């Protein structure tokens, strides 16, 4: 039993890329609609701020490397002399003591050289992920980065994609149900079949995750699958057709659909061929609707010789001539 | 609430609902078992009317109609109200076509009333106080008498 | 409604006709039970509700077509008699069947078996006031009575001959057979006159 | 008296995995769907300025230890010093006041480094509890924790689960009442039965929590019970009708 | 071409775009056959006195 649920496609990695840094964006570096690489620059808001920063940061380092040197000429000249007495093992200790001091500032300052390094190449907004760019949401000129991250432009992966469909919540659990009481396999296995509307474009793809939280709003559950874009034809956001397989019944018994009657309390009943060619009714539920015929569930078993016709003419007991 | 929701939530919930049948005309070559959708849209009895959904929540707290009305089978109307005899009784009046026997015809409605009568419930009777034919049957019966004597 | 059932939403002017343009559900999606359930609604927050969400289909059984017959419910039982067999006879044979049915049930007739009941309820006072009305013709015109008694006499002879010719050949007291039976009377009456005045 | 409420399933424990830090998800190191144990890794933001500030906490300490050690080497010295009057009193007492302050500061550099090291913790983002995890709602390359707490996944606890149903509040009230004077017996004791709709599973649960507050819109006080969810039948928010016994 | 939403930028969903529209009949309930093919027929009543 297959089913046809309603999805969208969705990029398997999408990255919007946002100004971290506030600031007038000088040159957008890429064009539009083309492919980039990881790494690749984009924008480029003017380091006004960023480069003083930097610049001061570096003055600090200066400052720790410069303070780190005298250190290393008082201990590289007490060395020799400590060992002739020539200074006091307490100043020996004091130089060695301000020697890895000094040394633990250099350190500090390079960790603070490097923050503001990272902060002024925020400034640089490269692509973070490797896809198919879109517009520039801000064109040179804007003032970016003020109150919020502003978004700068998008990219998004197109191979393979993923199919956000939605299924409702009752139909999974009596598929649940029927696969533990033991009617029907499961077909977790059976890969979803991907259609798109308006279009001949059929795609192949695998359930990646069933989510197990029902929407409270639409009383439905959600599943993703993940479907190959080798040519780029699935595009992001299109509403699409899937066919879930809803498990797989190894001895599924199919009947005409006219062969099917139903009593006052809803019961439906089949007429059988019995022995002595005498009309039986045995009575039947009935599963889903495939095409011309019933899916029956329980109430008949292989070899069955049922009665396709005539149906309105042929009483219970009945003798009839099977052709 | 205002009476607005509760009138607006009356009118589209207690709606007969012609859904339809599957299968219709144009039908596929394939298919083969039409059959009605009957879908229960009105409601019979007031504990029925009582479950009007007024305001409901997504958590599943609800307001039904009966929370803020009550619900009863009553008159349509109630301007006019008749007694006979100090109990509360009911009445119709039935006209002659033109051009028709008077006496068969109140023979006819006696008749039928009194065979109805059988299937009254006990608590319950049924009188004809007034009738027209019986003056035309006294005066004819009368008229007869004269012309003989 | 508008899925299934098809609805008719305002008129279409096709080239100076005024048509409407019907909305219906497409022939693929409107073909199983499970097409009922693949629908959506809207709720208030603006997402789609599938049906199946919230509905659930039973089967039961129910009316395709109520029949009803002077407001009450009813059933139209149809048939014709055997061969051979009149339909009077059938008439009492079904009143008397219905006759054995639960208290409650009624039996009417209609249309056709209405007409033959009336039919067959008029004839006899039919016959009876042409007899009597041509008993007093007779005697006013011949200033007495023994004389009309005397000419009324022929009309069973006319009558015995439509009745054996049409027994013989077996066909039924239409009212074809009786009119011809009343213009035979007539001329046999006519007959009889022409005797007996010159007589 | 069995009345059927109205409710809905909703999870023990309700984890909305959030970044705590500004940062670019560098990688999403689970599959969704899968079921996690507390303190997996879930999502790695880009570790670049958490690290610095690490470096820089590390460089304070070893600085402050520097300074400590010089301090522990002084004391040491002075200790038998003192003890014959090599070193004056007040002489030895700076320095042992002096080592008191760097052993301080070590404390505080410690302290400092903890700090950064569990700032650079927040950009490990792992699991706080153990459960199924839905999908990642950011995907990696996304720009997270900027400006505010951006969600990332959502790790909910499927066994048992709590149905919150509703009661009429004056039902409440009446059957309270009755209670009262005595006509019918209180049946907090006979555990709750849920059926979901549609299908022919039935599970028993134990009447939890009953409210005190009144639903303004419909005036309907909310009650809790807890269900056994075994074979993770009960999904989170499925609506579902709880016969409570009414006495 | 019914326009059933339409964005300020230009984008707009058409009726053709959900349904396929064409020329039909107002009901479905009757068909009538002459000799095995689709035909079509009325009813031609006298008026009184003629």
């Amino acid at each position: 039993v297959f089913a046809e649920l309603p999805g969208r496609i969705e990029p398997v990695r999408v990255a919007e890329v946002r100004a971290r840094v506030a600031g007038i964006v000088l040159k957008r570096t890429f064009e539009e609609g083309a492919d980039v690489k990881a790494g690749d620059v984009l924008f480029q808001i003017d380091p006004a701020p960023f480069k003083a920063a930097l610049s001061r940061a570096q003055g600090e380092l200066a400052r720790a490397e410069a303070q780190l040197f005298q250190a290393q000429a008082m201990v590289r000249r007490y060395e020799p002399l400590v060992k002739i007495d020539a200074v006091s093992q307490q100043d020996f200790d004091n130089a060695m003591a301000a020697l890895q001091s000094a040394q633990a500032d250099k350190r500090s300052a390079q960790a603070n050289v490097e923050t503001a390094r990272l902060d002024l190449g925020y400034a640089e907004v490269r692509a973070p992920i490797a896809g198919r760019i879109g517009r520039a949401q801000v064109t040179e000129g804007a003032l970016v980065g003020q109150g919020e991250a502003t978004l700068l432009a998008r990219i998004q992966q197109l191979d393979p994609v993923y199919a956000d469909f939605t299924q409702p919540a009752a139909d999974a659990l009596r598929l649940r149900a029927a696969i533990a009481e033991g009617k029907v396999a499961g077909a977790s296995d059976q890969p979803l079949s991907l259609r798109v509307d308006g279009t001949d474009i059929e795609r192949k793809g695998t359930l990646l995750f069933t989510d197990i939280s029902v929407d409270r709003s639409t009383g439905q559950i959600a599943l993703r699958g993940q479907f190959d874009n080798p040519e780029g034809v699935l595009l992001p956001g299109m509403y699409v057709r899937v066919r879930t397989p809803q498990g797989l019944n190894q001895n599924a018994i199919l009947v005409p659909q006219r062969a099917v009657q139903r009593s006052a309390d809803g019961q439906a009943s089949v007429m059988l061929l019995g022995e002595g060619d005498t009309v039986e009714v045995r009575q039947v539920t009935t599963g889903a609707m495939q095409g011309s015929r019933w899916q029956i569930s329980e109430g008949l078993q292989a070899g069955d010789k049922v009665i396709t016709s005539s149906l309105a003419a042929i009483r219970p007991g009945a003798k009839v001539i099977p052709r | 609430l205002s009476i607005d929701d509760v009138n607006n939530a009356i009118r589209t919930q207690n709606v007969q609902v012609p859904a339809g049948a599957f299968g219709s005309t144009p039908g596929s070559s394939e298919q083969e078992l039409t059959a009605t959708l009957t879908v229960k849209g009105t409601l019979d009895n007031p504990e029925e009317f009582a479950a009007i959904v007024l305001r409901a929540n997504q958590d599943g707290s609800r307001l039904t109609l009966g929370d803020v009305a009550r619900i009863e089978v009553g008159s349509q109307d109630y301007n006019f109200g008749s007694r006979q005899d100090g109990k509360p009784a009911v009445a119709a009046a039935v006209q002659l076509s033109p051009g028709a026997n008077a006496i068969q015809t109140a023979e006819a409605v006696k008749q039928r009333l009194t065979e109805l009568s059988a299937n009254f419930p006990d608590n319950v009777e049924f009188s004809v106080p007034y009738d027209t034919s019986r003056f035309v049957d006294v005066a004819i019966d009368k008229v007869i008498m004269t012309l003989i004597e | 409604s508008t899925a299934f059932g098809s609805s008719v939403i305002n008129d279409f002017a096709n080239a100076g006709r005024q048509q409407r343009v019907v909305v219906q559900a497409e022939q693929a999606e409107r073909m199983t039970p499970e097409s009922v359930l693949r629908l959506h609604v809207p709720n208030d927050s603006g997402s789609l509700v599938p049906l199946s969400a919230f509905v659930t289909t039973s089967w039961e059984e129910g009316p395709v077509q109520v029949a009803r017959y002077n407001g009450y419910p009813s059933i139209r039982i149809a048939g014709d008699a055997a061969p051979g067999v009149s339909t009077g006879e059938a008439m009492l044979e079904l009143e008397r069947i219905a006759a054995e049915l639960p208290e409650g049930i009624g039996y009417e007739w209609t249309g056709l078996s209405y007409q033959e009941r009336v039919a067959s309820g008029q004839a006899t006072m039919l016959f009876a006031l042409a007899i009597t009305v041509v008993f007093l013709l007779l005697v006013a015109l011949y200033e007495s009575w023994a004389i009309p008694l005397t000419v009324m006499l022929i009309v069973p002879v006319g009558a015995l001959g439509a009745v054996l010719a049409v027994t013989a050949i077996g066909l039924p007291n239409d009212v074809y057979f009786k009119v011809g039976l009343i213009t035979v009377i007539g001329l046999a009456a006519k007959n009889a006159i022409l005797i007996v005045e010159f007589a």
